[PDB]
């Protein structure tokens, strides 16, 4: 073996990164939190239903 | 501004660092090794002294200028570049397999599970680490004129050297453009000691020619006319 | 029978296995002793 | 400079603006300007990763910076509307997102750095 | 002269020299070594390299299991040099053969004793 | 004494010491800083004397004490609970390991934030996260048990936010709070089934019914669930959370930013602890459990690799010991999931001292390098902290499970009793594998790269710290009290380590009760190994010396010493060969 | 930290 | 002991750093440039264009300014200097200047 | 006129001599063989060594005779 | 060595709101 | 940066520039004979034993003599087997600090005797090896100002602050 | 009779209590061979660091062996390593002679130890 993409720094930085894993989960409790919050509870919910 | 204040540290307190911490020598102890065989006749003596003047190296293998002529590989050819100590040290290691194979295969109770480890590590780290280089590996250059070509010197298994010859006008150079991205690991860890940006090939057959950085170029050789 | 009771169930049978194999090993020594005394 | 490239809700195209040039609006920007902001951020990137790296090689490092400052050299005299200068843009953005670090090293003397707003001061008031 | 000696120590001392401090703060290097935090770091670091010699010394387990198992010096107890001759040849047959008698009871009782205790 | 045995002072010492960190929290004007320091160092010393007093009895012979300090609260019509402390062998495992890392990190915080603003704040802080783990642990009931853990989240949520002045640090802290929310969520729906099933709150009682119950089943809208699945269900949730597995884990390197005492106390034992403890509380119930059969290892190492390997690749020296811990508690989880409960103490001791040693002296390097963490931005600090870099040295040859060590004992004892019935054993077994491997590279990695690289620094810190007039007897780049603390934490952790490895290793077992009645034969291969064994750990030996021989020599730099490098391989391979066989065949 | 007035 | 009676801030003469030495550091490592021709001529009212400082090399000379100086500079302030006072002045009135 | 191994050497002796003495001259201080040493040369084994043996010694002739 | 003046007022600089704040990012 | 070898001669009136006054014989038994010499030679085992089993390349110089028309130093080597000729081409010599050769060699080095120069080690770049004196020796005051060996023509940035870094 | 102390007394549940025997020794045969070893090392307190050291036991030695012969078997008996053992050296034997064809059948060396 003469070449190893696992030296290179895109995969250091994947792996420094803790394979992306809270920056996947923390985008997905974003949309939660704006959907669900914002749009359904205060305007959904006060503006229209109440 | 130690000397102002009766109570302070002082170099004689600071002298048992000496053995972490480098100083010129202040000193002799009675124990040092010098002082040891200075105050011993044992080693005074006459046997003591002719069995250290006549062993463990000797002056004819000590080089005595900055010029060598190493012998020539053919006669009416002339000599180009040579390998000091990398050529050495990669012999060794390839001199290694002549004994320590066969001294696992005679004296190891599970000779299978040290093939079985041995595998893996040379696929994975080992073969970029030392033994491509070492094939790929310009031990000696000289040129044979009457024949046009260039006899490379190198490096083969359990220490094996053998010269080959390859035609002048199939020589070319490499840029390490061209080579960094597919062999990027041996460049890492297994290419430090030859030059990056002098590698050489043959069009012809494919093969590398990769030079010591620390090694040694003639001045005539590197300007005949036939290598221009 | 569900949850645990396959684990409990795959632990008897290996402790069976254990006994029966100390049990065949113990034979099998008694049957080398009575056939080296008949010689 | 002020360090928010991850605090406040950027896309890619501002964090790497902000990398390479002290704006997220390079287009206000002069030729000497933008020549000059984007050699610095390459020799910075280039400071951070090959001399306060992991195994640091002084002797590449020289190289490197040598090769840049030429390529720079180039760029300087070139024309805005040259195709050339922008390929040489491109090729140095793409320099500094190849080595960009989620985990940079922020001065401590920088606005949004991780020590710095630690102590209320109160004024003569 | 490159052999004068002035110039010779100017250039050690100034090889390493910080180029962007006045004349006589060019150095940029620690002459010495904090005395407490060494003297106890030693100390420290004895006690860890005693404790990993007692591993080695009474568990050796570790080099069992990885290298194998070594030769042992030796260790013979030469006290059946009291009785001589016959006597002693006939003793010797005695203990050979009860030593691998011993051998021989340690392997048949552990294959036999499964049934005590159940 | 008799009076002392039949009447324990461990409840007089911790109340003490409870009762001065909440006065000099109300009472902080009338102690400066060094009153406050005092106070508490006085209360902490007793305590921690009469607690290494009764340590002893409780481990070796079977004393246990049950305290009611009184009736509390009515939960029900005609019901009431009371305070109750269990001071028995699992919680006294916990509480001692906790009360000696807090009584260094104690003496060790003075030392740092050596002239900031607010010293007393976080003394203060600190004392009452101890104080609230000490309490969870020692519980006697469910609601004591509940306090307990609302209790460590509430005081880790200040700990964390130290520097309540930056939203920054805020956001860290919020993230931690809302899966602590989560964490009391599940455990009170848990302490709730198992009121409604068997209408007691007490443990021990729980400990010895829950049995009759295991054939028990509940009504979900559309599924009936067995009762052990359920309640091992919510139990293992909340364990999970606080104890950081994979998924829940993202609140754990976020934590960071908290002072470097707070992350000793928190990542070394206490609060990653937590969820270990609830294992060890109520081992009976995951016992008869099928969820935690098949859950327990599968989470552990896969929490293990993922910690191991990440650890490995991080440059900020706090980020390495996070995940390091990461790693640790996934392999406390599979050290449980073995069925041995003392491999699991064991683990816990080792881990949690060697983990507190390395944050202090990781804590010392950073105030060295003015709040830069990482050592891309360091070098060549051996010469500047050497007491750093030898107990350093000491501490990570411990804790990365370096052979001939103490925590070599504890990955060996967890190889021993591994079950390979599990359907996703290969899975299982190759995560332990490599997670077990990557500790000798963040160790290696730190301590080379802090102490013994080039100068990657800035001049100010070497230059600065290097005057003429600086040098004298008095010359030190960090305090005397902290080398003494570092010091004698590393011999209190050797003696502690050393006097369980005897009661529990030995061939004379000496361990009190663990009060389980679940009975392996995981023992056997640790009292009688047969060969395959042996091999098979040997295979791991070897894997570890190819991974040390690759730390060690492999140039990724060029440098002036590279052909004398691969000469010097070449010299170590031939040696070892010729020594080998002299020391087997001749002499 | 430097010290400033309260 | 703080005095327990009000006291104000004081500013001092405004300056975190010596201005001679940060001044006299900022000409030396100037002058260790290749491009510089003679240290003699750089004076602190001496332009950048006058002492051969093209903005290539003014901006590798600032970025080991601000490694030497253990601070960092924004693009907008190296861009503000027109004379070496300038730089000095705003090195020499930095917090953070060591 | 080919270009083997005269004309690179050349070129990359050029390439060698366009580096620029400046950033050498600043960085000069960090390369100090006086502040700057191996692992194994600072972690001496020596003293340790001669108390690991009176330790070893002590333990053969207190303990070492029950052995087995 | 240099008599440091006390901590300036830009350690805490002041922010300026240049954009609206929306409901819908509340 | 490339070792080209420059093929050289010897002068005919060498210009003496270091003596040693403890060596002034010429061979092993010479030395042997003089109590100072081989108390001096017995100092030096180790030295010899750091240049054969620690591979530290240095040599220790009993005699130097200058060729300007050829710009070459001769240099008396003395070794434990015997005394040794060697020729240094001027341009490959270099002036290190004692703390250079310390640390060339990783393993730690015996401790040093008094007589050997400690401020005066010179480094062969070429032979990438070390050169010491004695500090009691005869220094040729008029042979050491020859215009040729002058730093004026001699010294170089690059190979004199940046050729030889220890990592 | 490896399971046997020296008289040949068996325990009360009563002494079993009394004595405080833990859960473990107790799962095992060998609680009348540990009680008095525990016994004796009760009236003989030694502290832990003399306890790793002494390969004897010091005064404890007499029931130690006891002990230790009952330890063993309970351990090889419970992990079946004198089959095991008996099978991986010569196993083609092994096999011949039938020692356990339950664990024989089932057999496999690895490939690493000799094929
Ligand atoms: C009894 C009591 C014993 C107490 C022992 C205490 C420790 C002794 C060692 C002190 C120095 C430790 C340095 C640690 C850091 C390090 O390795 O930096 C890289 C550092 C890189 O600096 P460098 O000198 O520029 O390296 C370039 C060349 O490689 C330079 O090459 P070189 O020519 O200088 O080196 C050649 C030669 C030089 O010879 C010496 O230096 C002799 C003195 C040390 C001998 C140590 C024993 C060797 C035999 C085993 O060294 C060898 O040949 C070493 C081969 C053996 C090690 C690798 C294989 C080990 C397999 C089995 C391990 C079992 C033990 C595990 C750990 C136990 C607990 C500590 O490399 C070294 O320091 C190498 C020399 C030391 C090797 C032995 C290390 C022993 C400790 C275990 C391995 C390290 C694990 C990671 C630890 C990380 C910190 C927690
Ligand atoms: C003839 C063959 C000679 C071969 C020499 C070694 C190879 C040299 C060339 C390659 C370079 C290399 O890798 O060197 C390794 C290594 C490089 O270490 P270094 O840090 O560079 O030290 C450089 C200098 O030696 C300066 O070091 P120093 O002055 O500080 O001396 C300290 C040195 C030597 O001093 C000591 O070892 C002191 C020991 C004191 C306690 C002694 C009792 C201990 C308890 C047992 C009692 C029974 O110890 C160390 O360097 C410790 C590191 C590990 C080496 C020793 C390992 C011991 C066993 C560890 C595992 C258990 O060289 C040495 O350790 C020196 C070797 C000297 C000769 C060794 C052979 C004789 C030893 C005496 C006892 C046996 C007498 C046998 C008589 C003849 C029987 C037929
Ligand atoms: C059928 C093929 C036979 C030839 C195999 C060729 C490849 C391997 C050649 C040998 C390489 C190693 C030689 C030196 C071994 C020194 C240690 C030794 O003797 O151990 C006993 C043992 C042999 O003892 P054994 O075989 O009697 O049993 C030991 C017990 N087991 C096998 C279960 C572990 O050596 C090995 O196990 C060596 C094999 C594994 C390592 C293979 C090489 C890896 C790369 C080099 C790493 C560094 C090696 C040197 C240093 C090792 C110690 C730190
Ligand atoms: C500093 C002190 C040394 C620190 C390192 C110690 C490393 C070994 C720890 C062993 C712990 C387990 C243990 O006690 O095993 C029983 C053994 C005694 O043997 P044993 O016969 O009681 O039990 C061994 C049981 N088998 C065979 C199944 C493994 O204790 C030791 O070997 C003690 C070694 C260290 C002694 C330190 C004294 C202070
Ligand atoms: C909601 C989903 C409800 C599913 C049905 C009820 C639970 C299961 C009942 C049957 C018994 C059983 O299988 O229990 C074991 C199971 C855990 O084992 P499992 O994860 O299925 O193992 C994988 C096998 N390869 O046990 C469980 O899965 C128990 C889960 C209990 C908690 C469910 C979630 C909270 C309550 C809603
Ligand atoms: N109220 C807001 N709504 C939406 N985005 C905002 C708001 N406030 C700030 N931002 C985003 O965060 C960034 C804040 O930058 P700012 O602090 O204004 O920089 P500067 O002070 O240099 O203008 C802006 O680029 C903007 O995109």
């Amino acid at each position: 073996m003469l070449k190893n993409k696992l030296i290179k720094f895109k995969f250091f930085r994947f792996v420094q990164s803790g394979f992306y894993v809270d920056f996947i989960f923390k985008k997905f409790s974003e949309m939660f939190i704006r959907n669900i919050f914002i749009y359904s509870s205060i305007f959904f919910g006060e503006k229209f239903m109440i | 501004i130690r000397h102002k204040f009766s109570n302070e540290i002082t170099d004689d307190d600071y002298d048992y660092q000496r053995a972490m911490h480098v100083k010129p020598p202040k000193e002799e102890s009675l124990f040092q090794l010098t002082n040891i065989l200075s105050s011993v006749p044992v080693f005074k003596t006459r046997f003591f002294l002719d069995f250290i003047a006549r062993n463990l190296d000797t002056n004819s293998a000590v080089s005595t200028s900055d010029f060598v002529a190493p012998p020539r590989v053919h006669e009416n050819s002339f000599f180009v570049y040579h390998s000091r100590e990398l050529g050495n040290v990669i012999r060794k290691y390839r001199s290694l397999e002549s004994i320590v194979l066969p001294g696992a295969l005679l004296t190891f109770t599970y000779p299978l599970f040290a093939a079985f480890v041995a595998i893996p590590s040379y696929y994975f780290m080992f073969n970029a680490k030392i033994y491509e280089m070492s094939r790929r590996f310009v031990v000696r250059m000289d040129v044979l004129p009457h024949l046009e070509m260039i006899s490379v010197q190198r490096i083969g298994a359990f220490g094996i050297l053998y010269t080959k010859l390859h035609r002048i006008q199939d020589l070319e150079y490499v840029p390490f453009d061209q080579v960094k991205e597919q062999e990027n690991y041996l460049w890492a860890i297994g290419g430090h000691g030859v030059d990056n940006q002098l590698i050489f090939k043959d069009r012809s057959t494919g093969e590398f020619f990769y030079f010591e950085r620390q090694g040694v170029w003639d001045a005539k050789g590197l300007n005949h006319p036939l290598l221009n | 029978k569900n949850g645990i009771r396959d684990v409990i169930d795959s632990l008897n049978a290996d402790a069976g296995k254990r006994k029966l194999i100390n049990l065949e090993a113990k034979n099998f020594i008694e049957r080398v002793e009575k056939e080296c005394e008949q010689r | 400079s002020k360090a928010y490239y991850f605090v406040k809700n950027f896309s890619w195209a501002e964090v790497s603006n902000l990398l390479c040039y002290g704006t997220k609006y390079p287009t206000v920007l002069n030729h000497q300007q933008k020549v000059t902001r984007l050699y610095r951020a390459t020799l910075r990137r280039v400071y951070a990763h090959q001399v306060e790296g992991y195994k640091t090689d002084f002797k590449q490092y020289n190289e490197n910076i040598t090769d840049i400052g030429k390529d720079f050299n180039k760029m300087l005299a070139l024309k805005p509307e040259s195709l050339e200068l922008q390929a040489y843009f491109k090729k140095y953005e793409d320099l500094q997102e190849e080595l960009f670090d989620p985990a940079m090293i922020i001065d401590e003397s920088r606005p949004y750095a991780a020590s710095s707003g630690r102590y209320y001061i109160f004024d003569d008031y | 002269s490159i052999f004068s000696r002035q110039f010779k120590k100017a250039f050690n001392d100034a090889k390493y020299q910080n180029l962007t401090a006045a004349q006589g703060e060019t150095y940029s290097h620690l002459g010495w070594i904090s005395n407490v935090d060494l003297r106890l770091g030693r100390a420290i670091f004895t006690f860890g390299v005693v404790g990993i010699a007692f591993c080695i010394y009474l568990e050796p387990s570790y080099f069992h299991e990885t290298f194998g198992h070594m030769s042992q010096p030796p260790k013979y107890d030469l006290i059946d040099s009291n009785i001589n001759g016959v006597e002693k040849k006939l003793n010797k047959q005695i203990l050979h053969r009860e030593h691998n008698e011993h051998k021989l009871d340690g392997f048949v009782s552990m294959f036999k004793g499964s049934d005590v205790a159940k | 004494l008799d009076f002392l045995n039949e009447y324990p002072i461990i409840l007089l010492t911790g109340l003490l010491f409870l009762f001065t960190t909440i006065f000099s929290l109300i009472c902080l004007s009338y102690l400066g800083l060094y009153g406050v320091f005092i106070l508490n160092l006085a209360s902490i010393l007793l305590f921690w004397l009469s607690m290494l007093y009764y340590f002893n009895l409780i481990v070796s012979e079977n004393y246990y004490y049950y305290i009611s300090l009184g009736k509390w609260m009515y939960l029900s019509n005609g019901f009431r609970v009371s305070f109750d402390l269990l001071i028995d062998l699992t919680s006294i495992s916990f509480s001692f390991l906790t009360l000696t890392i807090g009584v260094f990190v104690y003496i060790y915080t003075f030392s740092y934030f050596r002239y900031e603003p607010l010293v007393e704040r976080l003394i203060l802080f600190l004392n009452s996260f101890m104080i609230s783990m000490i309490l969870l642990v020692s519980s006697g009931n469910f609601i004591v048990l509940f306090l307990g853990w609302e209790l460590i989240g509430l005081t880790s949520f200040f700990l964390i936010n130290f520097w309540s002045t930056r939203v920054g640090t805020l956001k860290a802290a919020f993230k931690a709070f809302s899966f602590n929310k989560l964490s009391d969520l599940f455990l009170f729906f848990a302490i709730l089934i198992i009121f409604s099933t068997t209408y007691n709150l007490d443990i021990l009682s729980f400990n010895n019914q829950i049995y009759l119950y295991e054939s028990y089943n509940i009504d979900m809208f559309y599924w009936s669930i067995n009762l052990i699945e359920i309640i091992s269900f919510f139990f293992i949730s909340c364990a999970f959370i606080k104890s950081a597995q994979f998924g829940a884990h993202i609140w754990l390197p976020d934590s960071m930013e908290a002072p470097v005492p707070a992350s000793a106390l928190i990542h070394s034992a206490t609060l990653v602890s937590a969820g270990i403890y609830l294992l060890l509380r109520l081992s009976p119930l995951f016992e008869l459990s099928k969820y935690a059969y098949f859950i327990l290892p599968l989470i552990g190492s896969v929490t293990a690799f993922y910690g191991g390997l990440v650890s490995a690749f991080q440059s900020d020296t706090k980020k390495t010991l996070a995940y390091s811990t990461i790693s640790h508690c996934g392999f406390l989880m599979v050290s449980y999931s073995t069925g041995v409960l003392e491999f699991v103490i064991l683990y816990l001791y080792v881990h949690g001292f060697f983990k507190a040693a390395t944050f202090l002296c990781v804590g010392n390097v950073n105030r060295f390098n003015r709040n830069i963490q990482d050592f891309k931005r360091m070098g060549g600090f051996y010469k500047y902290l050497p007491f750093e870099c030898l107990a350093s040295f000491v501490c990570m040859i411990n804790l990365s499970g370096l052979p001939l060590t103490l925590g070599f004992y504890i990955k060996h004892l967890l190889f021993i009793g591994l079950v390979e019935s599990y359907t996703l054993y290969p899975l299982i077994f190759s995560s332990l594998i490599l997670g077990a491997i990557a500790g000798v590279f963040y160790s290696y990695r730190l301590f080379y790269s802090i102490f013994f690289d080039t100068k990657k620094g800035k001049k100010a810190i070497y230059l600065q710290a290097s005057r003429i007039i600086l040098n004298s007897k008095f010359y030190s780049n960090t305090s005397l009290a902290s080398n003494l603390s570092i010091t004698f934490l590393v011999l209190i952790s050797y003696t502690v380590i050393l006097y369980l490895y005897c009661t529990t290793l030995n061939n004379y077992y000496s361990l009190s009760d663990l009060k389980s009645i679940y009975i392996n034969n995981a023992y056997s291969y640790f009292y009688k190994p047969d060969y395959n064994f042996l091999n098979a750990v040997s295979i791991l030996n070897w894997f570890v010396i190819i991974l040390l021989i690759s730390v060690i020599y492999l140039n990724w730099r060029w440098s002036y010493y590279y052909t004398k490098s691969i000469d010097s391989l070449s010299k170590f391979i031939l040696f070892s060969f010729f020594f080998f066989i002299f020391s087997k065949y001749i002499l | 930290f430097q010290k400033y007035p309260i | 002991y703080a005095p327990q009676k009000v006291v104000l801030r004081n500013e001092k003469s405004g300056y975190y750093a010596n201005p001679d030495d940060v001044a006299r550091r900022l000409i030396r490592l100037i002058s260790l440039h290749d491009k510089v021709q003679n240290p003699s001529a750089i004076t602190l009212k001496s332009t950048w264009s006058e002492i051969g400082v093209d903005p290539l090399s003014y901006v590798e000379i600032m970025l080991e300014a601000e490694n030497e100086f253990y601070i960092e500079l924004a693009d907008e302030d190296l861009e503000r200097f027109r004379t070496v006072e300038d730089a000095v002045e705003f090195i020499a009135r930095n917090f953070f200047t060591n | 006129g080919r270009k083997l191994f005269k004309h690179y050497i050349n070129e990359n002796i050029k390439s060698n001599n366009e580096q620029k003495l400046f950033f050498y001259r600043v960085n000069r201080w960090r390369w100090n063989t006086k502040d700057n040493t191996t692992a194994p040369k600072f972690l001496r084994l020596k003293y340790p060594l001669l108390v690991t043996g009176v330790c070893l010694f002590a333990y053969d002739w207190t303990y070492g005779f029950t052995q087995v | 060595g240099w008599d440091r003046p006390d901590v300036p007022l830009s350690f805490n600089p002041l922010y300026v709101h240049k954009r609206e704040l929306s409901i819908f990012d509340t | 940066y490339y070792n080209i070898m420059r093929q050289v001669s010897l002068d005919s009136n060498p210009i003496v520039l270091y003596q040693s006054s403890t060596f002034t014989g010429n061979g092993l038994q010479e030395f042997y004979e003089n109590a100072d010499a081989l108390t001096k030679y017995l100092k030096l085992v180790p030295f010899f034993l750091e240049k054969n089993l620690y591979d530290h390349p240095k040599q220790f110089v009993i005699k130097m003599e200058f060729h300007p028309q050829n710009k070459v130093l001769s240099l008396d080597c003395l070794t434990h087997q015997g005394v040794l000729k060697k020729t240094v081409n001027l341009e490959n010599l270099i002036p290190v600090p004692y703390e250079d050769y310390v640390q060339f060699c990783r393993r730690k080095l015996f401790n040093a005797p008094l007589f050997l120069d400690t401020e005066m080690i010179y480094f062969n770049t070429f032979q990438n090896e070390f050169y010491v004196f004695d500090k009691n020796a005869k220094w040729n005051e008029e042979g050491i100002n020859h215009p040729e060996l002058d730093i004026s023509k001699l010294y170089n940035e690059k190979a004199w602050f940046d050729s030889l870094r220890i990592i | 009779a490896w399971n046997e102390n020296q008289q040949h007394y068996k325990y009360s549940k009563e002494e079993i209590e009394a004595y405080q025997v833990p859960m473990r020794i107790k799962a095992g045969p060998c609680v009348d061979t540990y009680i008095p070893l525990k016994k004796c090392f009760q009236e003989n307190p030694t502290s832990f660091a003399a306890k790793m050291l002494d390969g004897r036991k010091g005064k404890c030695a007499k029931e130690f062996k006891y002990y230790n012969t009952c330890l063993n078997h309970w351990q090889t008996y419970e992990n079946n390593s004198h089959v095991t053992n008996a099978y991986w050296a010569d196993t083609s034997k092994a096999n011949a002679d039938g020692i356990s064809n339950t664990y024989g059948g089932s057999f496999r060396k690895g490939l690493a130890w000799l094929n």
